[PDB]
């Protein structure tokens, strides 16, 4: 057939059809992918062809370029890389001449630039690309449709390719950007389009910005630009205002007073959604951005020097007039709530709760009045806003401060519990749960402890909205209880405590509450589980005879599951069933932390049929596998080395866990599942230990599997080493070069999303050592014959913590594994590490940073490894 | 742009709970290995 005939059908709405057309491209493909590649941009070239072929062409290349799998995507770039050269040009030419001759809407031929050059730009395999798209933005004879296209070009190039790589192209790029924002432009879709660009490009921009002639350049289209009509444009280059705030905080002071301010504050009084979101989300940041800064502040203050960077206290100054704004637009709310919609009601109560963790004591003298003045209004609206308010100002100011206000505030807001509009009351139990949490004091009263049970007793029964908060607002009821109780009771659990004499009727009233019909709705049967979970695990001694009811009722409702693949009818009831699956073996995880270790042996077995089953069937939602096996490692937690009778039953499906890869949280469980068995079975353990390192080491040399893994894999083999001893000495060699080749990882010292992963992957490897070292030398007397092994590697081990006390990124985590490690290295070689230790002196200001620290096991093992490497000088 | 998760209890969904019950046994495992250490090599 003909090609474009064949792109025509991959628009039928026809299964067959669509099938036989894409069957068609696919072998083209494989057959000939350069000249497959050429004769798909000609057609998407050539306006002459029919809308549907051009889009469907533009379609097919940009799925051969790109892909949201990022395995899969390198994969395509690389093979396109591999295309002849003169092959690649063609497609090239055809693309970039189709910027403008598309009369279709989102342009086909911008994807397809985009796609290429994510994979060109990175090796200037296109130096034609940049000037061209400057040229058709700037070019003062160019079409709508050409500088529209261009400019959505640019954006996908700048949202697809790593800002690192387009950094030397900036200038260009925000050149044509800038001239598309202009006020003089006729275009507001060119408008839209630049402005678009100019969002997914601030993040390689930093060179420009430090440069004032420019810097007041961008500032100045921006700010121009939110004053602009077309309200697409208002909205977006809003939000460029928001991320400049966020990446450029400290060259702001310039242009906040002069006019930042009188347009974030005009936008929020917006009756447009869309710009009064925007306004408040600058303020939302402005205080996030200050808090961090005030944390900087905070942590230089103790390293005895000044703050890298230094707030310029915005939302502080900005409080009088946000908050009268803010609390107005709490007056907005939606009668008929959707909870998945974000509006400027939900929005306004967010930021109020940031401004207060932001200025803290500041506000409550700026919201008090609206809400005194309103508490009582007859109109809803009002009435809902001003607990909301109330509500939102918990966390932040001075509890001394708040607990007054708060005391004298129960008697009307016990009386909100009751009032007839929803909102109301679910504003009420949210706010009633924010004190049980923050100010418990003003609840576990002997004033207001009684009428406030009641209220949430009956609220259970309520509209899912309100008994969704009641259940939060148990939950923290619980945990206050529970602390208020143990205070001091000489030993582990309290005695009693104020809610053991309606213990049961709560956790009656909760598992009520789980059946309910309507549980689907405002996540209730979640909340009313969660909130079961955390009664029965914060409940007094004398509670255990409820909780043992309770357990039983817990075990019943598992079963229950098994036998309840019938009534799964739509793909939604799959769902809901798998939800139901993970809440009870959560609540499962909750119990057998609670019960008797004699209590937890006549579950046990009844427990790891039901968690067996659960498995083998249920392949599908790993969610479900993930609480089964948590669920697993608990009992295993509880149970102990008698676990062992199950272990042949259960290898299997430990085997699958660790297998899957395909979802890291289902194997993280088993890996850490893994390690319970170690602490658990101990040498027990032996027999099962070559299938888990196979698999272990399976999983690491599998770089397709989520990064997450390999630092928890790490971890569990210095608990395996542990667990067996000298039996490890089969995996040895294998580990170290393992743990070799980690440790001398290192990511960009900028992206903060690695430079916390480095050190979690550093953690885990100094853990593994640790674990390594104990494991072979035994458990007594003078160093074992096993870990002489390993005494050639000790030089780099030394090398690596000597590294890790150079970036000055650490983490006290880091710090006292290290510090763990040097000390019982001493142990374990003596004399020797010795002269190895005083020759890296960064492990000597490590060690010295550990002895200040205010995390105590920072602190213990800085100032143990110190004490042991004293030890070995005094010594020979 | 969009805070949803910090609106009263919407962000404690099924997803975020499952997330802080590993983070509960991750810090736990610590707790039990830190003092199992500890009574090894006989500190604090």
């Amino acid at each position: 057939m003909e090609l474009i005939t064949i792109l025509e059908k991959t628009v039928s709405p026809d299964r067959l059809e669509l099938e036989a057309a894409q069957k068609f491209l696919e072998r083209a493909a494989v057959e000939n992918l350069p000249t497959f590649l050429v004769e798909l941009s000609r057609v998407l070239a050539n306006p002459g062809n029919s809308q549907v072929a051009r889009v469907a062409a533009g379609l097919q290349i940009k799925n051969s370029l790109t892909s949201k799998d990022p395995d899969i995507k390198a994969q395509y770039q690389q093979r396109w890389l591999a295309i002849d050269a003169n092959a690649r040009r063609e497609v090239k030419n055809y693309v970039l001449h189709t910027l403008g001759t598309e009369t279709y809407r989102p342009s086909s031929a911008s994807q397809c630039v985009a796609g290429i050059a994510c994979a060109e730009i990175p090796v200037n395999q296109w130096p034609e690309l940049i000037p061209q798209l400057v040229a058709n933005v700037t070019n003062p004879n160019s079409t709508e449709h050409m500088k529209e296209s261009t400019l959505e070009a640019i954006g996908y190039i700048c949202q697809d390719i790593d800002p690192e790589q387009l950094q030397d192209k900036s200038n260009e790029i925000l050149t044509a950007i800038i001239q598309g924002m202009r006020k003089e432009e006729p275009s507001n879709n060119v408008k839209l389009a630049a402005t678009n660009a100019l969002l997914n490009s601030l993040e390689f921009t930093k060179a420009n910005f430090d440069k004032e002639s420019e810097r007041h350049f961008i500032m100045q289209v921006v700010c121009e630009a939110t004053q602009c009509p077309d309200t697409r444009v208002r909205v977006a280059a809003l939000q460029n205002l928001v991320k400049i705030m966020s990446l450029y905080y400290q060259y702001m002071e310039t242009y906040m007073g002069p006019a930042l301010f009188a347009i974030t504050i005009e936008a929020m009084k917006s009756d447009i959604d869309e710009v009064a979101l925007q306004g408040i989300e600058f303020w939302s940041n402005v205080c996030d951005e200050e808090m961090d800064l005030a944390i900087e502040a905070s942590e230089a203050a103790e390293q005895g020097r000044p703050p890298e960077h230094t707030s310029k206290f915005y939302a502080k100054g900005a409080l009088q007039y946000l908050v009268p704004i803010l609390t107005q637009t709490l007056t907005k709310q939606d009668e008929n709530d959707d909870d998945d919609d974000w509006n400027p009601c939900k929005a306004a109560g967010v930021c109020l709760m940031l401004l207060a963790t932001c200025c803290e004591d500041d506000i409550v003298p700026h919201v008090l009045p609206f809400i005194k003045e309103h508490i009582k209004n007859p109109d809803w609206r009002y009435r809902d806003a001003a607990v909301m308010a109330f509500g939102c100002i918990l966390e932040g100011p001075e509890p001394s401060q708040l607990k007054p206000l708060v005391i004298q505030a129960m008697p009307t807001l016990i009386e909100l519990m009751k009032d007839p509009s929803v909102v109301v009351r679910d504003t009420a139990a949210w706010t009633v749960g924010r004190i049980c949490e923050l100010l418990p004091e003003a609840a576990i009263n002997d004033v207001y402890l009684a009428p406030l049970l009641q209220c949430l007793i009956e609220g259970l029964s309520a509209e899912p909205r309100v008994a969704s908060n009641v259940c939060w607002a148990f939950s923290s009821l619980a945990e206050a209880a529970y602390e208020a109780a143990d205070v001091a009771d000489d030993q582990e659990e309290p005695a009693t405590y104020c809610l053991s004499s309606s213990f049961e009727l709560i956790v009656q009233k909760l598992l009520e509450t789980t059946d309910r019909p309507d549980g689907h709705q405002n996540n209730l049967r979640s909340s009313a589980y969660e909130s079961l979970m955390e009664i029965v695990k914060n409940s007094a001694k004398d509670c255990y005879p409820a909780v043992q009811k309770t357990t039983l009722v817990i075990m019943e409702r598992l079963q229950q599951v098994l036998q309840m693949e019938s009534h799964i009818q739509s793909t939604s009831d799959r769902i809901q069933f798998n939800d139901l699956q993970s809440l009870l073996c959560a609540t499962l995880q909750n119990v057998l932390r609670k019960v008797q270790h004699q209590d937890a042996l006549q579950i046990s077995d009844v427990v790891m049929a039901s968690l067996l089953r659960m498995f083998q069937s249920t392949a599908g939602s790993g969610g479900v596998q993930e609480d089964a096996l948590m669920a697993v490692s608990t009992l295993v937690e509880v149970l102990g080395g008698e676990f062992l009778k199950y272990m042949e039953a259960f290898k299997p499906f430990l085997g699958i866990g660790l297998k899957n890869y395909a979802e890291y949280q289902v194997c993280l469980a088993a890996v850490g599942l893994v390690g319970d068995l170690c602490r658990a079975l101990q040498s027990n353990i032996i027999p099962f230990c070559d299938e888990v390192m196979q698999l272990l080491l399976e999983n690491l040399g599998n770089e397709n599997v989520h990064r997450s893994v390999k630092p928890q894999i790490l971890s569990v083999f210095g608990d395996i080493a542990l667990a067996i001893g000298g039996e490890f000495k089969k995996y040895l060699e294998v580990v170290l070069n393992t743990l070799q080749q980690a440790s001398q990882a290192q990511v960009d010292k900028s992206d903060y999303d690695m430079v916390d992963y480095l050190n979690e992957l550093r953690e885990s490897c100094l853990e593994a050592y640790t674990g390594i070292v104990q494991g072979l030398k035994g458990d007594q007397e003078n160093v074992h014959p096993d870990v002489m092994l390993v005494q050639p590697r000790v030089e780099f081990i030394l090398s690596f913590i000597d590294h890790i006390a150079g970036d000055e990124d650490h983490t006290d985590g880091v710090v006292a594994c290290a510090a763990g490690l040097i000390g019982d290295l001493c142990t374990a070689f003596g004399k020797d590490v010795l002269k190895l230790v005083e020759a890296r002196p960064m492990i000597h200001e490590l060690l010295t940073e550990g002895r200040r620290s205010k995390t105590n096991k920072a602190k213990t093992l800085a100032r143990w490894a110190t004490k042991e490497l004293r030890k070995l000088k005094n010594q020979a | 742009a969009a805070r949803l998760h910090r609106f009263k209890n919407k962000g404690k969904d099924s997803t975020e709970m499952r997330r802080r019950r590993i983070e509960v046994n991750v810090e736990l495992r610590k707790a039990k290995k830190d003092d199992q250490m500890l009574k090894r090599r006989n500190v604090s």
